[PDB]
Order: C-alpha cells, then sequence, then structure tokens
C-alpha cells in the first residue's frame, strides 16, 4: 500500500488521521508560536538594554596648553600645526577627547583672557585654515575636540567696545556703563565693588565720559548680558565654532555673568574697617557680583543653542563648566534638574587642590563629590590644570603613579593635563616680558619630548618658556622604553579602563578607610569578578584584608601595580605590604557582592545601574 | 511581448539589492581610502557584465530548463554537475539566504541602538525570526509570494534615487573634502584586493539567473546581449554614483563604525524624517529574500531527474501548490548558518564556493567551444571575454585562501568533498542497502507532510 511514489488520491487515505496528522499541526503551530516569540524576545531585549555611554563618558580627556605642546615653525611658540603632528602620540594613551585651551585672537593671554575677536585664531597659533586641518586630522583618528569658551568679557580693543565708547548704534549698551565723577585723575566709583584681582572694579573712559564695569583687570570690560542684543552675539559664536566640527565647549567664569542692577555696596567682612582702604577682593562679601538670580537661565540658553547640532547620533556636543572654588552645593547646580538640562558635568578641580598627600584628604574629596552629586549624573576627576602647581611639585615624585591609578579606577571621566603621564614638574624661574600671572606661569613649561635642543619641543633657538632642567631623564622618548615608568603605567591603566566593562559601568563601593590607606571595589552583578584597589598614601603598612572585606579569598592575583614589580604575582590576603605610594589592582572571583548586602547600601554609588547576562552577553537595566 | 526597454528594466531591478547597503563598509575597511574603493565598484561591476554575457551564450545554445546544472552536465560530465547540485543546496543557496536576512536585522535594529552597535543576540534573534517567517509564508501560499513583490521593488528603487539625488545636490554645494586627497593610504595587496572583490561582487549577485527573460523578449538574440551590456553597466554606474553619495556626507573613519551604512546617512541628511531609510531598506531587503525562497524548488527538480539529489525534495503539497519539503529544508540549513557566523564571515564563505562553480561553468563555455562541441550557437561572444572571467575567478578563488586564510574556507571545502563521498557511496555504485534507506524515508516524509510528486 505505501508504494513510495504516491499521487494525490492514494495518500489521502493514510495521511488522514492515523498517526501523522497531529504532528503536522503541532509542528506548524510550533513554528508560528516561535516566530512571534522571537520578535517578542528581541523587543524585550531592545527595551531592557540600557543606553550606551556617550563619547564624553567613555574615555579620558587630555587637556593641552597649545602654546607649549609642539612648535613647528621654529618661532619658539607651539601652534596648531604642532598639535596635529603629535596626534599619533595621543592615540597611544587611548585618549578619546583632546581639550585645547583658549587660542582666540587675544590681547592678554592670562588673567582669564582678553579676546579681540571670538572667531579668529591668534597668529602665534596659526591661521583659520590651520585649525580646519587640525579638526579634520582629529576626527579621522577617532578623537574629539573641545575648546575653551569664556563669554563674560572682551578686550578693550574689541570692535564692540570701540563702537560702544563712541555710542555708535546699538552697541551703546553692549557693556555696563555708569556715571562717575572724575576730576584730577582720581575717580569715585558708583559703589565699593572690587575687582577679582583687587582694586576698584569701575574704570573711567575718556571718550565716553563714563565708568565701565570689569570683574578682572581693566583690559577686560564686562559684557552686559541683561540686554538681548549681547546674548544673540554669544549665540552666533557658539554656532560658528560648532559648524567647524568642534565637539563641545568648556565655559569659564560663569558665576560672573550677571551682576545686581541696583548697584548697592557690598558688606565688608570686617565691618569696623575704613571704607577707603578696602582694596582686596577678599575683604568683601560678594553677594551682588557672583551667581545672581537669572544666571542659570543664560547657561541653559547656551545648552539649547548647542542642541541644534547634537541631534544626529554620534555627534553629541559636550558642555562643561568650571566649578565654584568655594561651594560644592553651588557646583552641583550645573548638573541641571531632571527636567531642565545643563552642563554635562562641571569640572571637578577639588583633587587639584590637595597640597599634602594624606589618606583622609583624598578620601574627603571622593565622598564629597559622590554624595552631593544628583542621581543619574556622571562624575569626573581632574588632578591638574594650567592654573596650579603640577602634581610632581605639589605632592612629590613618589605620588605620580598612585595618582593616575586613582583617577582611572574611580567612577566617571578622568581628565589629564599634558605632561602628567610622564611626571613633569614646575620650572624654578623664568624671565618673560609679557603680562603673565607669575603665580601660575611655571606650570605651563614646554612639553619634554626627548633629549635635544629644548627637549625636542621647538628645534629653534629659544622657547617662550624654559624647559625644566631635568629633561634628560623624564621625557617621552626615554619613558616609553623603560619597563616601569609613569608613561608605561599610564598606558596600562587607560587601556584597562577602556575595555573592562567593570571599570566603566560597575558599582563603586567605598569600604572603610583609616588614614594613610584607601580601599574601594568595583563590581557588577553578572560578571562574577571584582576589582579591589588598595592605595597607600602613608608611611608603609602590613594590612590584613581578610578582616576588612569579608568577601575575599586567601590568594588573589595582582592585575596591576604602581611599582610594576607585581606584574602577575599572586599575594596572600593575610599579609599584603604597601610601600608608601603603592597601589594594587587586586582581582578575584566571588558570588557575594558588596553592594547587594544591607550594611553597604549607604556607601555604594552607581550612575545607571545595569546587571550582566552571561547567556545573552548583554547589559540589561531591568535588574 | 516585452520590448528592449522592458528588456533591461527587469535585469536592472534584479541586480540592485541589499548588497549596496551592507558592502560599502566592508570594501572600504580593506581599501582604507576613498579613491581605490571607488574603482572596486567599477572593476567588479565590469567583471559582472562579462559574466552575465558569457551566461547568455550557454543559455541560448544549450536551451534547457535547468538553470546552470545543465551547463556543467554538457561539458565536464556528471561529477561537476552533481557537485554543483550538492553545494547549491548546502552552501550557495542557504548562505545567501542567511546573509540577506542577517542584513535585514542590521537595518531594523540600528535605529533603536543609536550611537553604538547592537548586541549580537539581537541581530540573530531578529534574523532567525525573518527566515522562519519568510519560509513559512512562501510555503502556505503562492499569491502572497508575488502579492508584495512589485511593491517591495518600488521601495528598493525609491531609496536608490533619494540617496543619489541627495548625494549629488550636496556635491554641488561643494562638500568635496572627503575625496580631495584620495589614494593616500591605499593598501593594495592580493590580500585586500581579493577580500574587497568578494564584498563588491556580492552586491551584483543575481547576474547568473538572468537567462529566463529570453522566453518573453521580443527579439532575444538581437536584444539580450544588448539589454545586458547596457543594463548592468547602467547599474555599476548607479553604484559608484551611490557610493560617492556616501563619502560626500560622511568620512572614511565614520563609515567603518556602523554596519548599517544607509542609516548613518539618513540621520545626517534627512533629519525631519530619517526613519524613512531603515523602513524602506527593511522593505527591499525582505523582498530580495522572497526572491531567493521562490527559486529553491527550481534546481532540485532538474537535478531530481538524473537521480543526483533526492526526489522527495521536489514533491509538491496538494492543498497548496508550494514546494514545502524544498523550502523547509532550505531554511533549516540557514538557521544553522546565522548561529556561528556573521555577515562578513558569510560573504567570504558564500563568494568562495559560488565563484569556483562560476569559473568551472565559463571554462566549460570555451572547452565546449574549443574542442568537444561543434553545434550552432545563436549569439557568439568574442574569445577574450571568457578567458578574462576564468583568469579573474581563478584569482578570486585561490588568492584569499593562501594570503588571508580563515576557518570559513575550511568548512566550505569540507562540504563539497563530503558530497563527493556521497557520489560514489550513493549514486555511482548503487549499493543494495543504500536503497532500503531511501524508500522508507521518502514516503513517510510524504506521509507526514502530505506532499505529492509534481507530475
Ligand atoms: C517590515 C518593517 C519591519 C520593521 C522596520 C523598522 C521599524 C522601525 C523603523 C524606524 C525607527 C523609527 C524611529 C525610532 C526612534 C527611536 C525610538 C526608540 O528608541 O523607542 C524605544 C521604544 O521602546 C522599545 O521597547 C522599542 C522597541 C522596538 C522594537 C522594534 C521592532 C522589532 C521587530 C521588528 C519587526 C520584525 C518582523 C520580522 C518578520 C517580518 C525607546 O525605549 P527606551 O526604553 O527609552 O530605550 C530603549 C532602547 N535604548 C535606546 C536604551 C537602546
Ligand atoms: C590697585 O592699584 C594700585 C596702582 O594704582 C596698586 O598700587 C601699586 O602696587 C604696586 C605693587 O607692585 C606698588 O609697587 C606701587 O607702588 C603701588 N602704587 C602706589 C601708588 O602705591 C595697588 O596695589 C592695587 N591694589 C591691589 C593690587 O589690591
Ligand atoms: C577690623 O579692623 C579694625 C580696624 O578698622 C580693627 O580694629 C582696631 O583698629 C585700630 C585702628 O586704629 C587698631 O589700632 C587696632 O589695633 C585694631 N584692633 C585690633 C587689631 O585688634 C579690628 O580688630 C579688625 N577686626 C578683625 C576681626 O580683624
Ligand atoms: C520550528 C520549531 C519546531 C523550532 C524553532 C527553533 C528556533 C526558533 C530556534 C532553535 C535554535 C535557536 C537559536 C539558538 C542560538 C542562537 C544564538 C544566539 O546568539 C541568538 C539566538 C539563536 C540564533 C537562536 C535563535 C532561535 C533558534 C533558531
Ligand atoms: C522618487 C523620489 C524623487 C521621491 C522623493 C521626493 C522628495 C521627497 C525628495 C526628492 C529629492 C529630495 C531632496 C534631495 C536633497 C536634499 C538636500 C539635503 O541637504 C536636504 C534634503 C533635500 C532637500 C531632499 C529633500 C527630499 C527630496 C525633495
Ligand atoms: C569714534 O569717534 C572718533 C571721533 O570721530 C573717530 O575718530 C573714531 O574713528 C571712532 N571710532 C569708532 C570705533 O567708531
Ligand atoms: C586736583 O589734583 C591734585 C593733585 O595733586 C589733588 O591734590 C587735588 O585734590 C585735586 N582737586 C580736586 C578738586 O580733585
Ligand atoms: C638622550 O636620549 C638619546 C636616545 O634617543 C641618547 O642617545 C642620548 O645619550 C641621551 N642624552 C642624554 C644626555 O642622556
Ligand atoms: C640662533 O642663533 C644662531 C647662531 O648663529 C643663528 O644661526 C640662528 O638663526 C638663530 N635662530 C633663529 C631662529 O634666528
Ligand atoms: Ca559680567
Amino acid at each position: 500500500r505505501p508504494y513510495a511514489g504516491m499521487p494525490k488520491e492514494v495518500l489521502f487515505q493514510f495521511s488522514g488521521q492515523a498517526r501523522y496528522r497531529i504532528p503536522r499541526e503541532v509542528l506548524f503551530w510550533l513554528t508560528v508560536a516561535s516566530v512571534l516569540l522571537l520578535i517578542a524576545a528581541t523587543i524585550a531585549i531592545i527595551a531592557i538594554s540600557p543606553k550606551c555611554l556617550d563619547w564624553w563618558q567613555a574615555g579620558p580627556m587630555y587637556q593641552i596648553y597649545p602654546r607649549s605642546f609642539r612648535d613647528s615653525n621654529k618661532d619658539g611658540d607651539g601652534d596648531l600645526k604642532g598639535i596635529q603632528d603629535k596626534l599619533d602620540y595621543i592615540t597611544t594613551l587611548n585618549i578619546k577627547t583632546v581639550w585645547i585651551t583658549s587660542f582666540y585672537k587675544s590681547s592678554l593671554k592670562d588673567f582669564r583672557h582678553a579676546v579681540e575677536d571670538f572667531q579668529e585664531i591668534d597668529p602665534i597659533f596659526g591661521t583659520m585654515k590651520d585649525f580646519e586641518n587640525l579638526v579634520a586630522a582629529i576626527h579621522d583618528k577617532g578623537l574629539k575636540l573641545i575648546i575653551d569658551f569664556i563669554p563674560n568679557h572682551t578686550s578693550d580693543k574689541h570692535a564692540w567696545f570701540q563702537w560702544s565708547r563712541n555710542r555708535t548704534g546699538k552697541y551703546t549698551d553692549y557693556y555696563i556703563w555708569h556715571d562717575c565723577n572724575y576730576e584730577n585723575g582720581t575717580t569715585i566709583p558708583p559703589n565699593n565693588w572690587l575687582s577679582v584681582y583687587g582694586n576698584s572694579s569701575w574704570h573711567f573712559d575718556e571718550v565716553r565720559k563714563q565708568c565701565y564695569f570689569h570683574q578682572f583687570m581693566k583690559e577686560q570690560p564686562d559684557l552686559n548680558f541683561r540686554n538681548p542684543d549681547v546674548q544673540e552675539e554669544i549665540k552666533e559664536i557658539i554656532q560658528f565654532w560648532l559648524s567647524k566640527g568642534v565637539d563641545g565647549f568648556s565655559f569659564n567664569a560663569l558665576q560672573y555673568l550677571l551682576e545686581a542692577k541696583h548697584l548697592r555696596d557690598e558688606a565688608q567682612v570686617n565691618k569696623t574697617q575704613i571704607p577707603d582702604t578696602v582694596t582686596h577682593y577678599s575683604q568683601l562679601h560678594h553677594d551682588f557680583t557672583t551667581t545672581q538670580v537669572g544666571m542659570h537661565d543664560i547657561v541653559r540658553s547656551f545648552r539649547q543653542t548647542m542642541n541644534q547640532y547634537s541631534r544626529e547620533p554620534g555627534r553629541y556636543r559636550f558642555m562643561g563648566t568650571e566649578a565654584h572654588g568655594e561651594s560644592i552645593t553651588e557646583t552641583m547646580v550645573y548638573y541641571g534638574l531632571p527636567f531642565i538640562q545643563e552642563a554635562d558635568f562641571p569640572f571637578n578641580s577639588y583633587l587639584s587642590k590637595l597640597d599634602k598627600p594624606s589618606g583622609n584628604s583624598v578620601s574627603e574629596v571622593i565622598t564629597s563629590w559622590l554624595e552631593n552629586m544628583p542621581e543619574g549624573k556622571w562624575p569626573n576627576w581632574m588632578t591638574g590644570g594650567p592654573d596650579n602647581v603640577r602634581l610632581t611639585s605639589r605632592l612629590g615624585e613618589k605620588y605620580v603613579n598612585i595618582m593616575n591609578m586613582l583617577v582611572f579606577t574611580l567612577p566617571g571621566t578622568p581628565i589629564t593635563y599634558y605632561g602628567e603621564e610622564i611626571g613633569m614638574r614646575n620650572i624654578l624661574a623664568a624671565n618673560l616680558n609679557e603680562n603673565y600671572d607669575t603665580g601660575t606661569l611655571f606650570s605651563k613649561s614646554p612639553m619634554q619630548w626627548d633629549n635635544s635642543s629644548n627637549a625636542g619641543f621647538s628645534e629653534g633657538n629659544h622657547t617662550w618658556l624654559p624647559t625644566s632642567s631635568d629633561y634628560h631623564t623624564v621625557n617621552v622618548d626615554v619613558q616609553k622604553t623603560q619597563p616601569r615608568s609613569a608613561l608605561k603605567l599610564y598606558q596600562e591603566l587607560s587601556l584597562l579602563h577602556a575595555n573592562e566593562l567593570l571599570l566603566s559601568r560597575g558599582w563603586f563601593c567605598y569600604l572603610r578607610n583609616d588614614n594613610h590607606s584607601i580601599m574601594y571595589t568595583r563590581e557588577l552583578d553578572g560578571i562574577n569578578k571584582v576589582f579591589l584597589m588598595v592605595l597607600n598614601f602613608g608611611e608603609s603598612s602590613l594590612l590584613n584584608l581578610k578582616e576588612m572585606i569579608s568577601n575575599i579569598p586567601t590568594r588573589v592575583r595582582i592585575r596591576l601595580s604602581t611599582s610594576s614589580a607585581y606584574s602577575g604575582r599572586e599575594v596572600d590576603t593575610h599579609a599584603v605590604t604597601l610601600a608608601s605610594g603603592e597601589g594594587l589592582i587586586l582581582e578575584y572571583n566571588t558570588g557575594n557582592l558588596l553592594h547587594r548586602q544591607t550594611a553597604f547600601k549607604d556607601r555604594c554609588f552607581v550612575s545607571n545601574r545595569a546587571c550582566y547576562s552571561r547567556v545573552l552577553n548583554i547589559l540589561y537595566s531591568l535588574c | 511581448e516585452l520590448g528592449l526597454f522592458s528588456g533591461t528594466c527587469i535585469i536592472v531591478g534584479t541586480i540592485i539589492g541589499s548588497g549596496i547597503f551592507i558592502s560599502p563598509k566592508s570594501v572600504l575597511s580593506n581599501m582604507e581610502a576613498v579613491g581605490p574603493c571607488l574603482i572596486i565598484w567599477a572593476m567588479c561591476g565590469v567583471l559582472a557584465t562579462l559574466g552575465a554575457l558569457c551566461f547568455a551564450e550557454l543559455g541560448t545554445m544549450i536551451t534547457k530548463s535547468g538553470g546552470e546544472y545543465p551547463y556543467l552536465m554538457e561539458a565536464f560530465g556528471p561529477i561537476p554537475a552533481y557537485l554543483f547540485s550538492w553545494s547549491s543546496l548546502f552552501v550557495i543557496k542557504p548562505s545567501s539566504f542567511a546573509i540577506i536576512c542577517l542584513s535585514f536585522s542590521e537595518y531594523v535594529c540600528a535605529p533603536f541602538y543609536s550611537g553604538c552597535s547592537p548586541p549580537q543576540v539581537v541581530i540573530k534573534t531578529l534574523a532567525a525570526a525573518a527566515i522562519l517567517l519568510i519560509s513559512t509564508v512562501n510555503a502556505l501560499s503562492v499569491r502572497l509570494g508575488s502579492y508584495v513583490q512589485n511593491v517591495f521593488t518600488a521601495a528598493k528603487m525609491v531609496i536608490v534615487v533619494i540617496i543619489i539625488i541627495s548625494g549629488l545636490v550636496l556635491l554641488a554645494q561643494g562638500n568635496t573634502r572627503n575625496f580631495e586627497n584620495s589614494f593616500e593610504g591605499a593598501s593594495l595587496s592580493v590580500g585586500s584586493i581579493s577580500l574587497a572583490l568578494y564584498n563588491g561582487l556580492w552586491a551584483y549577485d543575481g547576474w547568473n539567473q538572468l537567462n529566463y527573460i529570453t522566453e518573453e523578449l521580443r527579439n532575444p538574440f538581437r536584444n539580450l546581449p544588448l539589454a545586458i551590456i547596457i543594463g548592468i553597466p547602467l547599474v555599476t554606474g548607479c553604484y559608484i554614483l551611490m557610493n560617492v553619495s556616501y563619502f560626500t556626507v560622511m568620512t572614511a573613519t565614520e563609515l567603518l563604525q556602523s554596519q548599517a551604512v544607509a542609516v548613518t546617512f539618513g540621520d545626517r541628511v534627512l533629519y525631519p524624517a530619517s526613519w524613512i531609510v531603515p523602513l524602506f531598506v527593511a522593505f527591499s531587503t525582505i523582498g530580495a529574500a522572497n526572491g531567493s525562497c521562490f527559486t529553491a524548488g527550481r534546481l532540485v527538480f532538474v537535478a531530481g531527474r538524473e537521480g543526483h539529489m533526492l526526489k522527495v525534495l521536489s514533491y509538491i503539497s496538494v492543498k497548496r501548490l508550494t514546494p514545502a519539503p524544498a523550502i523547509m529544508f532550505h531554511s533549516m540549513i540557514a538557521i544553522i548558518y546565522i548561529i556561528p557566523g556573521d555577515i562578513n564571515s558569510l560573504v567570504n564563505y558564500f563568494s568562495f564556493a559560488a565563484w569556483l562553480f562560476y569559473g568551472l561553468t565559463i571554462t566549460g563555455l570555451i572547452v565546449m567551444r574549443f574542442t568537444r562541441k561543434e553545434l550552432k550557437r545563436p549569439i557568439k561572444v568574442p574569445i577574450f571575454i571568457p578567458i578574462l572571467v576564468t583568469l579573474l575567478s581563478v584569482f578570486l578563488v585561490l588568492a584569499p585562501i593562501i594570503s588571508a586564510p580563515a576557518w570559513e574556507y575550511l568548512y566550505c571545502v569540507l562540504f563539497m568533498l563530503s558530497g563527493l563521498v556521497f557520489y560514489f557511496l550513493f549514486v555511482h555504485y548503487k549499493f543494495g542497502w543504500a536503497q532500503k534507506i531511501s524508500k522508507p524515508l521518502t514516503m513517510h516524509l510524504q506521509m507526514l507532510m502530505e506532499v505529492v510528486p509534481p507530475e
């Protein structure tokens, strides 16, 4: 009856019900149930997957002082052509963002600035086409470029001010003017307001016959941000630089934007002081010249102008601000509100203030930023800047390595100042014939590249600033051959921080710490492996980790060390020793994570919680 | 009957598929410069014309129903004809179905993962759900096969002109910075040039299945070599005029970042409605997959006569006249392909096996024309075009394996030789016990799946 070759009519007898009927519909309904259970499973994975980290959260920034990086045409001043030559050195550090401080056409290159044209490059840095070739060379390497912006004041040689003193057109109110009595060279100002660098904050103008306001030196009149004409000018400069491909800005001197309209006198710190000897900025309470009422809606307006360019995916424009030196709760307002967006993060300069390497001095900065921060925000850690003594001269050479391991294992974005990866130091003296701030000038020495004329920075006769004397031992060429150098460790940390998935979005549980030592772990849920960083800022120690963590085995592997002697050597948890500036990245496996317990819910921090799935190999935010 | 203008309109719509949306990323990651990767689309675009012209010769002189299986039977004997029927059932046809459905989930899930790459589990769970749905619809019905075809080839051409017009208008506005200093980092090598011809030629897949149109052509012999030498060279001109429209908008460093190249383009140029590109490309890519599943039952019928492939595969279901055993076996092999590999490791695996049989065919063209066969051939091609296609394909099959060896080639060579083993132990020797494993298998399958021999 089978007779394998079977036309229509015969097999309809067999295929009716006997046994082969129920498999047909049960297999046909299986493939249908699965098709709508795979398009249902992919929707359930796209929904629970958390947003990936932007380019400003993913990798370290690298702050360059453009006049001291690399000189191309032997004139003694670095320029934008020399920054472009060294872009292949910057990508061996695994840098993601190159932050170039201000290069606009300036009449004063310090004291926070004096710009003559917000849309030109200063001649000593190159020309407008040298910038477009650098922005192209940066994007082709996969890097991003953010630049300094300071919108509070201009130079008194700016075209806007030359028209304003002439009362020309609409420019008569671009600046803050007021009437003042001027006889025999001595002026009485409209009030007792002081400059930030210390003197009467009003200055008489001979052409206008009025006084103009300036927070900084007399060469920097303050723009009047209360009239809408000035805000549309600052809106076109933000639009001019974003069209050239700049990936974001760093706004400076933001608390000085607005001032009180009533122009009433401040309150003295020492009330019983004679009102003609108050000439120091610190002798007044500054309630009418900093952080006025409508100041945050101006900064939120800059953020909307930058949103017209950050819509296409992969080209988000970063906005960061500098922090208020005195307050930390005033700094956290720049993070914005859950419904009004603002700076992506304000720059944390509190690590750059430590002058003595103590364990509780560093521990206080870490917990002060992380607990004061809003919920789903992103931290950042900046251990140096152009305006403070370099790390090797502030703390000592023994703390260069322990300090790079600190900011690369903490949550958030580490921001590096040029020359901090090789352990540069301040110069001892210089003779400059320009108007520079001699208190903060010695941390801008030219970059030391190798053993040559001027450390390989200029190839010319002279440099704008003398290089440090000991550039024969500390420079890039020597340090990238040595096996255990500050540059070699820096390239190991930025690579470990880049591709770990545990350092970028793992929890941060800050275990207890006595003075002279800091311990914290980074852990994710489905990873089944935790990092433990033990950093010793003290004299020396032999500390038993089995009592402290209560989660650690008795034999752990050293993933990294600052003295680099412990490349892969395993140690005993009972007795680990740390030699006064030693840091270890211990790494072990465990199923009991510290943030899941109840005693540690008060001291674990994460920005956007996300657990890990081993079977799917994805992050998912549902857990 | 269909005229010459329609004589090309069928072939041009046939060539342009989902290859132009996925290959640019892969051909550029091997040329490294905008300049050379523009000559690859022309070099492989010309090499696809000489291929389709040589196939016009065999298509007219042999004049048999089989697609390419006859051409190897007429020249070399029964072993290459079988070896091709073996690979075109386990290698060429299933993997080309897995690349089209792997490239449809790259475009559906790319917008929901803006800024970064989606996980591998999402672009495989969505591809496995497209293979099962495309192979189930084409088994339950035939009208629904051709119901949505003419609309799916509209969306395919609507986008092709939107990308071109936009990429030309932007070129008038002077956005010339990308190809100003081309050729500067060109890594020309037998390693890169071969691996970049694979991905460039995959966008031309569909030039061999172009001989069926002669039956309705008004004047076939006079117009078909014309409809080919003006149809495909019109398409390669529409590829370099579409790959140029990518580099006008974005740079060579941002191309390699995204797998969905046209999605990166619609965000940069068409912001008010940028969802149009991932929506229209998902239409055309799922339409080109519908064309692959339709032809699965074609070759198994012609090879089912000569007792090379199992005859049960050509059986048709009675309730719906659809080759159910051919389809559900054609897709079940594809599911096993999307699991291990991804698009780039499958375009190499596919264009490797496909190009050795593409060579053996057009060598059989001259070999039959040189010595063995003296029958009349209606249209004749010059002698210099076939010797080029074979000397090119011998470079395409043999350079990648020696210069850039990979584990994908090994599994490809082990598949054909495994079929060579099935030749002697199953069809060449005709063992006694070999029969009693076949007969109870076919009708039980017929019993379970209610399918019936076609005629
Ligand atoms: C033929 C046409 C096919 C479709 C074409 C394309 C269609 C779309 C075209 C175009 C996209 C339109 C614009 C979208 C903009 C972004 C919107 C967005 O992110 O919304 C999310 C909605 O939340 C969700 O859960 C979205 C789920 C999406 C599921 C997709 C379909 C899968 C199956 C397709 C059919 C397969 C059929 C196979 C058989 C034929 C936001 O949610 P969230 O929680 O805020 O963010 C979560 C995700 N991140 C951002 C964190 C990463
Ligand atoms: C305000 O400006 C006056 C200048 O008019 C400063 O006084 C001079 O300070 C320098 C310091 O290097 C002395 O050498 C001069 O002798 C001072 N001039 C006179 C007339 O005494 C004054 O210090 C400024 N106030 C500050 C900085 O708080
Ligand atoms: C605040 O400044 C006043 C001066 O304006 C200080 O008072 C005394 O001032 C007279 C002025 O002739 C001095 O001779 C005294 O020596 C001052 N007393 C002191 C220094 O104790 C007052 O003390 C100042 N207060 C603070 C807190 O510094
Ligand atoms: C037809 C009926 C009876 C059975 C259908 C089973 C199908 C839906 C199952 C069987 C094996 C499965 C695959 C197994 C493993 C993987 C790899 C993973 O990284 C993505 C999903 C993927 C690719 C699965 C997709 C769904 C799948 C193809
Ligand atoms: C079959 C095709 C022509 C149908 C689509 C027609 C419309 C929607 C298309 C055809 C050409 C297109 C234009 C081509 C180029 C540009 C320049 C670009 O900087 C902005 C979009 C813009 C202005 C496009 C807008 C949409 C457009 C007008
Ligand atoms: C200001 O007015 C004076 C007097 O006429 C003139 O010489 C000068 O050029 C003017 N400057 C500007 C900037 O208008
Ligand atoms: C005039 O100038 C002299 C300068 O020595 C000064 O002493 C005097 O107070 C001034 N007079 C007025 C009224 O400003
Ligand atoms: C500087 O480094 C070079 C290696 O590039 C070395 O040859 C030279 O001796 C060094 N000079 C000094 C003074 O150490
Ligand atoms: C530096 O001094 C030497 C000494 O002759 C001179 O040749 C050279 O030109 C000087 N450098 C510059 C930049 O002028
Ligand atoms: Ca101001």
